[PDB]
């Protein structure tokens, strides 16, 4: 077996390299340290940190809306130390109970809520800004960026676009554990099972994708270190036996492949279809379609199933029944 | 952590939909023995003699029956009411009319309400029907009702922690997630379901596009209303020790016909038996009642569905006495 | 009246269902499946002699070339015309399309199967600023081996068969990436230097162990052009060569196992 | 028929089983025993996926489903159309799976590479198991397994989900869905990464090994490198079903209440209670 794609054997120390980017060289704060557990599974390296405007701007925002969600949450436990440990899981900042419409929510039903959404909006902002002009400095595309606007832009689909679509700030996700787990079932529920909406299937297809994408990319290039196949790069730009046995490999599998890069793009492709089919699902949702079940019956998809206990009648819909 | 195998398992959908209910042996047993402890049907007596309305004094809803029937069922009802108390419960020791105490009081009104759910509310209750002891199990206070905030514990014959007791704001949290299955949900289903009918509890469009005129802005129910729902069906669930398949084909949980059990219908009914059950007998009992058993609203305990099925499908796996005590319904 | 409704029993969302596929499609079909191109094509059949026209598929399955500007240098296009020109030592062992290839000679010096080497450059990987990336410690005196960690420097070299090959001189780290690539061994009774795959090594803390090759077989390792440095086609291989091993350091490993 | 880089590749040996005898390709696709016997277990399974479906009520393809046994069945053959055909299948596929594997492990030792990509894909076969056989050895019934159906296999998920109240607190899911949406998110990074060094566009030149660790050591203060991104993306995958089935197998046969309740061990501590 090939030990070094478990662990590194033997670890190699020496000096630390800086790349020089067009601006913020002086940004980078801290002294890199070394720990040698971390480096039998990844570089021992850790540190420094580039620390520039958006970065700043990005952890203001940030702990603004994290102390707003703490703070509220103190006060659903009376401001109990013990209590708020206890019961943190439970604990959540939540949009307006009340249908106010879009009209801005009283402070203490749904206001704090609204103000967090903010300042998280804007420490997403910030940070896309950091991951983009990070790239640019160091003379890189801008491919990472793109693929986190779309993770961005999903948020912002859950978080406010659709409650404005639909008029009702009372739709977006609490802020809390879980709390923004039971905003899943209430929504779903709302809208007629998550499971007929095909850009839910979308979403997970691509989701699933990523996982098998991953597990074989993964596994591919640990095959071919031995012949350097982690030097993406330089396969890249000239081809080795690494990526031409790799090819190869999946050749013979499935009878097609790829080749180093462009395994990359499906991959990247992958992973941004899971946000935008997730996004394209929330934006149809509550604005063109009430209930997906229903939709999937209207146009013919969704199965149907004997009954087994005897059907039962809406007793509602029975004459004389009480309301 | 957990509970060691093997699991009971039934099904209640078509093969290969996951439906039906999954029950630990153990915890089945316990629920079992606790509610055996029904005690049997009084032996019958001949129905001799006058009616009790000639015989006695102030008897306005035992009235047609003889002496022996009548205080027959004064037996069943100490066995059921107040066992460890006696008869002294509700009576003088030496004026059996005399109405001085509230328990003689709110036993009448007691006799009547069982009797109406006996004969208003075969749709839910069927040829099992109640007694006093469904809901009382040997005690005057119920071991399991509700006030108009969330209360700890669940049974009131515990005795609770310092965060328990309702004044204690620190719990609320925690008093709400135990009625709710110990979800986090943010509602309290009793007082928004079960205390009165001004709710509808069905939140999910009957069409599959957004019908113009009720789907933007403040014409549009809250998404609040999905999670108050979501929360009183976890608070059901866990009154009759059950999940969400034993009524719904979570395909599609607004359907009826195929997609809904029996006992989803007969959960219906059981929703607008307690709302009445509330509204028209429980909930004015605060006049009779003294301050230590009201809440801190000056409400008196009310029902909910754990009050007769605590954690069972069918209260008291389907014991009946019906037969045995015709004066309590159903009445011709 | 309903949002979403449109004539005739559409609605938007059911067209969002068609375009989305549409989508999908175009960029798997018409994008993917071409950058999947950029290598090893166009394909090669039993003579393809019509030198005179190309056929059109062969056209329509590619993507326009793209070119690399290189860090040091230079230009790569992709895709590109690139036969392997080297003499293969390997025979036919049936007239059927896909029948497998018979080794006519020793598989290990002759670089076939498991033991072929991709045609790269003859060039040496570079560091950012220029330097050569895969040095030895004897060269890269400004790296160490981390406390905590065997230094196999000294430590014998056994091979498949159990016997002692070589000792371990050097270790070649990347320069670029802090991460040792290569042990540098001299093979016992042969008077020269051969380099060793890390992950074909066992590091124990008395000896490496390696199963791919055979002691004797450490005799033909491909040599470097220089002692200090080496290129791209020059890892490739010495790599390949002990991968070879795998199926061919003895007769029994490349049949079946059952 | 053969990539330009192909031919030096193509040669014998690296069976498991049978040594020549099938040891060559049908166009692009290495044959092999293992290949002999996948495409009979394919053909077998799909044979009976369209004799069964045509005794069914549609041929609409979202609405076709094949079902395991009523629960009364236990662990015993079930008659054809009432979950024998289903019975029939599943072993088709675990067959043709199972195959599939093997056929990989061949196809590597040809090439003289690692086993890594068939022993990955050993954990999605396995968390086959965990849903069709093992749970449903654990409950005494095939008839807890899921029904193969586009659309009804979700029906399935769904219930069994609300069989346990709110499966979202199910500690075992969340594990596997934390691994499920860090291993998307790393893969968008990775890919993202290797494209933005040889594309930065503009006719600028191609970065580096350097450039790649600079970026994320610039962005989160840590880059875990080429060769680990690889190792951690196999680990990340990897663990959302390794995870998940924990949380799959102790629904029903080691726990039988609401998920939500299960964390009384934690809020129901004396201590703060
Ligand atoms: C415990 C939970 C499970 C689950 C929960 C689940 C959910 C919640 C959703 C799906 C969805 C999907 N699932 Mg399902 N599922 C599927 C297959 C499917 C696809 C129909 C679809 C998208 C899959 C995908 O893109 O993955 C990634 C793989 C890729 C991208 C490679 C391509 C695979 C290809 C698209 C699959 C096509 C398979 C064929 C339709 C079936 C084979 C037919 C035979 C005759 C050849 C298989 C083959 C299995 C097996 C063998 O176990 C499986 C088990 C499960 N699913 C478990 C029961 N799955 C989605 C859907 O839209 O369903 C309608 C969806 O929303
Ligand atoms: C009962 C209810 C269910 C439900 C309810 C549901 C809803 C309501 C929605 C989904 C959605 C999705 N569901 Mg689904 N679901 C899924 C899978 C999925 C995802 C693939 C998809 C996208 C969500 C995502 O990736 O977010 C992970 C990524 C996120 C959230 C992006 C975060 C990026 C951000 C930049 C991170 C930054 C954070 C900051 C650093 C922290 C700062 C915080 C401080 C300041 C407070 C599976 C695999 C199953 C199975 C097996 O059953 C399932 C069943 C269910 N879902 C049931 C049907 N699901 C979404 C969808 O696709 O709808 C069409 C969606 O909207
Ligand atoms: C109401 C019910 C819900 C539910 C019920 C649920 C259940 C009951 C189970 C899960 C499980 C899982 N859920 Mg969950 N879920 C998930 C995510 C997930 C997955 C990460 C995880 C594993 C799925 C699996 O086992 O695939 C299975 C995939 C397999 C087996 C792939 C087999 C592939 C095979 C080897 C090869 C197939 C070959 C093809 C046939 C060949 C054809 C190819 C063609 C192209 C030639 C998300 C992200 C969400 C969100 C956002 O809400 C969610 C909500 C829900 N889940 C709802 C709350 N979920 C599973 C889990 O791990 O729980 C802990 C699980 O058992
Ligand atoms: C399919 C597409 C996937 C996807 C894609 C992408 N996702 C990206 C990118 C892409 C492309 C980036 O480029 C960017 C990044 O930068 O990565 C390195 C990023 C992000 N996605 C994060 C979290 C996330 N993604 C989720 C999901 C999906 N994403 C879906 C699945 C989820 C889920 C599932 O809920 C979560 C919670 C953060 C780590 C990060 C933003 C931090 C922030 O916005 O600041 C917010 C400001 C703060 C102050 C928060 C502070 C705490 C955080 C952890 C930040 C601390 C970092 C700090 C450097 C620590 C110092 C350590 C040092 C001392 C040693
Ligand atoms: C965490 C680990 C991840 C992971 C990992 C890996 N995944 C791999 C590898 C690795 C490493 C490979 O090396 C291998 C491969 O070669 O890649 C191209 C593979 C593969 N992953 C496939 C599907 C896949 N991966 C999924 C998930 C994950 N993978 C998770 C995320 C999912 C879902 C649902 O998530 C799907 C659908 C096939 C494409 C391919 C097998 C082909 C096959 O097996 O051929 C053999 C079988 C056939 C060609 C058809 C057989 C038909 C049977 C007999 C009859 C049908 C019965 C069936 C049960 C009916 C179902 C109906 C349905 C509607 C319910
Ligand atoms: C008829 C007959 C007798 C035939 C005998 C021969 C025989 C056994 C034939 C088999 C026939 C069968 C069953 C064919 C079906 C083939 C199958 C299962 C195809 C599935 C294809 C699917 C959907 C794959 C999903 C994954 C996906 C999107 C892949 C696209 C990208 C690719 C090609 C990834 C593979 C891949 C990865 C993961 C790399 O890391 C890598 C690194 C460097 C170079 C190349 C690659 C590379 O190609
Ligand atoms: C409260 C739960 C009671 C207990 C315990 C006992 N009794 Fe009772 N009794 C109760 C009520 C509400 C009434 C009025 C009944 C009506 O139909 O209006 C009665 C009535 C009687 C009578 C008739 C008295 C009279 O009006 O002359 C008798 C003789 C009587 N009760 C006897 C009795 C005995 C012996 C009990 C212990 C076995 C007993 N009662 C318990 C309420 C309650
Ligand atoms: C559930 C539907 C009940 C049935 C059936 C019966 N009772 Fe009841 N009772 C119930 C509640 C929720 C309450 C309020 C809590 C309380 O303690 O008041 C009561 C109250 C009484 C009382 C007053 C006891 C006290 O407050 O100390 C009495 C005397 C009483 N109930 C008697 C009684 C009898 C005789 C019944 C059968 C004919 C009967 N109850 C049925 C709930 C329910
Ligand atoms: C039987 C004793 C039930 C159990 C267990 C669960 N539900 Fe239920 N549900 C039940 C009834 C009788 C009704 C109708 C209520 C009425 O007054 O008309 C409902 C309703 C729902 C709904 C709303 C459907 C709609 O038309 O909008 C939902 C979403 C729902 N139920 C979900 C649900 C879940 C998730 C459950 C397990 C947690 C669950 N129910 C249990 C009866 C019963
Ligand atoms: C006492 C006054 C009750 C209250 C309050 C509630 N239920 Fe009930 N239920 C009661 C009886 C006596 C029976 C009959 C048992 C039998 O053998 O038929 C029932 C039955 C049900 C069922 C049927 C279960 C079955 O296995 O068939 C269901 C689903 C049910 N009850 C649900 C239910 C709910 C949701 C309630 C609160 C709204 C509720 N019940 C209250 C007695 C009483
Ligand atoms: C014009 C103005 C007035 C209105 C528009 C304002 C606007 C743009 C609002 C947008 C609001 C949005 C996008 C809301 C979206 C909210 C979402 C998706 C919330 C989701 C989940 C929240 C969670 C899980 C928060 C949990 C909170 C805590 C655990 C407490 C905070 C403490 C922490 C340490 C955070 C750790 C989070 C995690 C890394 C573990
Ligand atoms: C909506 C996000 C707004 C955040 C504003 C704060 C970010 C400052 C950006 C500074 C960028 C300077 N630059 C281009 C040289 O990197
Ligand atoms: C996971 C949800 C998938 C459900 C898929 C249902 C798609 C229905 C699209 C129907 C296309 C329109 N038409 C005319 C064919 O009915
Ligand atoms: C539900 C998500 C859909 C994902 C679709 C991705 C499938 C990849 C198709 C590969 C096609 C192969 N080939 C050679 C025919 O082009
Ligand atoms: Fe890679």
């Amino acid at each position: 077996a090939d030990y070094q794609t478990i662990y590194t054997q033997i670890q190699a120390r020496g000096p630390h390299i800086t790349v020089s980017g067009e601006w913020g060289d002086n940004d980078r704060v801290g002294k890199p340290f070394y720990s040698y557990w971390l480096g039998k599974i990844g570089d021992a390296q850790i540190g420094p940190i580039y620390l520039g405007a958006s970065g700043i701007a990005a952890f203001a925002f940030g702990s603004t809306a994290i102390l707003i969600i703490l703070f509220n949450m103190a006060a659903e436990v009376h401001f109990d130390p013990l209590q708020f440990f206890r019961q943190f899981f439970w604990l959540g900042l939540y949009p307006p109970k009340a249908q106010y419409g879009m009209g801005i929510p009283p402070l203490h039903d749904g206001g704090w809520w609204l103000m967090a959404g903010l300042f998280m909006t804007l420490s997403l902002g910030s940070w896309w800004i950091r991951v983009y002009s990070r790239a640019r400095a160091l003379g890189l595309g801008t491919h990472i960026a793109w693929n986190f606007a779309a993770a961005i832009f999903f948020v912002l689909c859950i978080g406010c676009i659709h409650p404005t679509l639909v008029g009702s700030w009372s739709e977006g996700v609490p802020f809390g554990i879980w709390p923004h787990i039971d905003w899943l079932t209430a929504f779903s529920i709302r809208y007629g099972n998550f499971y007929y909406c095909p850009w839910h299937g979308f979403s997970i297809g691509f989701a699933y994708g990523c996982g098998l994408l991953f597990a074989a990319h993964g596994a591919t290039i640990l095959a071919v270190a031995r012949f350097g196949g982690d030097r993406e790069i330089e396969q890249i730009t000239d081809r080795g036996t690494a990526v031409e046995r790799a090819a190869l490999f999946w050749r013979w599998t499935i009878g097609f492949n790829a080749t180093i890069e462009s395994v990359h793009r499906w991959g990247w492709f992958f992973s941004l279809m899971v946000m935008v089919s997730a996004s394209v699902g929330i934006l149809l949702t509550g604005t063109f379609v009430d209930n997906w079940y229903l939709w999937c019956v209207k146009h013919g998809a969704a199965p149907d199933y004997p009954a087994y206990l005897p059907a039962t009648p809406d007793p509602a819909s029975l004459p004389g029944a009480p309301k | 952590c957990f509970e060691p195998p093997p699991a009971t398992t039934t099904q209640t959908g078509f093969r290969g939909l996951s439906m039906g209910e999954v029950l630990h042996p153990a915890t089945v047993k316990a629920k079992k023995e606790r509610d055996a402890q029904y005690p049997p049907a009084l032996a019958a007596v001949k129905a001799e003699g006058p009616p009790v309305s000639q015989v006695y004094k102030n008897v306005k809803v035992l009235g047609n029956l003889t002496e022996a029937e009548f205080l027959r069922t004064m037996t069943a009802i100490t066995e059921w009411v107040s066992p460890q108390e006696g008869c002294t419960y509700c009576h003088d020791e030496n004026n059996l009319a005399s109405e001085a105490k509230y328990p003689y009081v709110v036993a009448r009104r007691m006799l009547e309400m069982t009797r109406a759910i006996n004969t208003n509310w075969t749709q839910h209750v069927a040829q099992t029907g109640v007694t006093c002891y469904t809901c009382h199990r040997g005690t005057p206070l119920p071991p399991y009702v509700r006030y108009l905030e969330p209360t700890l514990p669940l049974n009131n014959r515990e005795t609770p922690t310092h965060v328990e007791r309702v004044e204690t704001r620190s719990g609320y949290v925690v008093r709400l997630a135990k009625y709710t299955a110990y979800s986090a949900l943010n509602y309290d289903p009793f007082t928004m379901f079960l205390a009165n009918d001004k709710r509808q509890v069905r939140v999910v469009p009957q069409t599959a596009l957004p019908l113009v005129g009720v789907s933007r802005g403040k014409e549009r129910r809250p998404l609040s209303d999905a999670y108050a729902t979501f929360a009183l069906m976890m608070s059901i669930s866990d009154s009759l020790g059950t999940n969400c398949t034993f009524c719904h084909n979570a395909q599609t949980f607004e359907s009826w016909g195929k997609k809904s059990t029996p006992q989803r219908a007969i959960a219906w009914w059981g929703i607008r038996m307690v709302r009445d059950l509330n509204m028209n007998y429980l909930a004015p009992l605060n006049a009779s009642l003294p301050a230590s058993r009201l809440g801190r609203q000056g409400e008196a305990p009310q029902a909910d569905c754990r009050t007769c099925h605590q954690g069972v499908t069918k209260p008291l796996f389907g014991a009946s006495r019906l037969k045995d005590y015709p004066e309590l319904g159903p009445i011709k | 009246m309903y949002h979403g409704a449109l004539a005739q029993h559409l609605d938007i969302a059911q067209l969002v269902w068609y375009a989305q596929w549409l989508v999908i499609w175009t960029v798997v079909l018409l994008y993917l499946r071409r950058e999947d191109r950029r290598e090893g094509y166009p394909l090669v059949e039993p003579l393809g002699l019509v030198k005179l026209a190309p056929e059109d598929g062969q056209v329509y399955e590619l993507p326009y070339p793209k070119t690399f500007v290189l860090p040091h240098g230079g230009t790569v296009t992709v895709p590109r015309r690139r036969p392997e020109t080297r003499e293969l030592k390997l025979a036919q062992t049936d007239g059927f399309e896909g029948a497998p290839l018979q080794p006519t000679g020793n598989p290990l010096v002759d670089a076939v199967g498991p033991a072929s080497y991709a045609e790269r450059a003859e060039v040496v990987d570079a560091t950012v600023d220029g330097k050569a990336k895969i040095v030895p410690l004897r060269v890269a005196t400004d790296f160490s081996i981390a406390e905590g960690d065997v230094d196999p420097r000294g430590l014998p070299v056994v091979a498949a068969d159990g016997v002692e090959a070589g000792t371990v001189t050097d270790l070649w780290v990347d320069r670029s990436e802090h991460y040792f690539r290569y042990l540098e061994l001299s093979v016992a009774g042969s008077a020269r230097t051969a380099l060793i795959p890390l992950g074909f090594c066992d590091v124990k803390k008395d000896k490496i162990v390696v199963t791919s090759i055979l002691s004797e077989q450490f005799a033909n390792v491909p040599r470097l052009q220089s002692r200090d440095q080496i290129t791209l086609r020059e890892e490739d291989k010495v790599s390949a060569y002990y991968a070879g091993g795998l199926l061919y350091a003895t007769p029994e490993r490349a049949e079946s196992l059952l | 028929a053969l990539l330009s880089f192909e031919r030096k590749y193509r040669v014998r040996g690296g069976t498991l089983i049978g040594g020549d005898l099938f040891d060559f390709w049908v166009g692009p696709y290495f044959v092999g025993f293992f290949g002999v016997s996948a495409i009979f277990f394919i053909f077998l399974g799909v044979s009976l996926i369209g004799y069964a479906a045509s005794q069914g009520p549609t041929w609409d393809p979202f609405a076709i489903s094949i079902n395991p046994p009523d629960l009364k069945y236990g662990l015993g053959a079930a008659p054809l159309l009432e979950g024998g055909f289903w019975q029939a299948i599943t072993v088709c596929a675990l067959g043709a799976f199972i195959s599939w594997m093997l056929r990989e492990v061949e196809i590597s030792r040809k090439l003289g590479i690692g086993w890594h990509v068939p022993l990955a894909f050993c954990v999605p076969i396995f968390m086959f198991c965990v849903l069709q056989v093992f749970r449903p050895l654990l409950l005494g019934s095939w008839g807890h397994a899921f029904p193969y159906g586009i659309l009804s296999h979700l029906d399935w998920v769904n219930n069994f989900g609300y069989q346990y109240l709110n499966w979202h607190y199910n500690p075992g899911h969340m594990s596997s869905v934390s691994f499920l949406f860090v291993n998307a998110m790393a893969l968008g990074l990775h890919g993202g990464l290797i494209l933005s060094v040889a594309n930065p566009g503009d006719g600028d030149k191609v970065k580096t090994a350097e450039h790649e660790n600079q970026y994320f050591r610039d962005v989160v203060g840590y880059s875990i490198g080429a060769l680990s991104i690889h190792r951690l993306g196999l680990f990340l995958a990897s663990n959302i079903f390794l995870t998940g089935a924990f949380g799959t197998i102790a629904s029903g046969p080691f726990w039988t209440r609401g998920w939500p309740e299960w964390w009384g061990w934690w809020l129901d501590i004396p201590f703060w209670s």
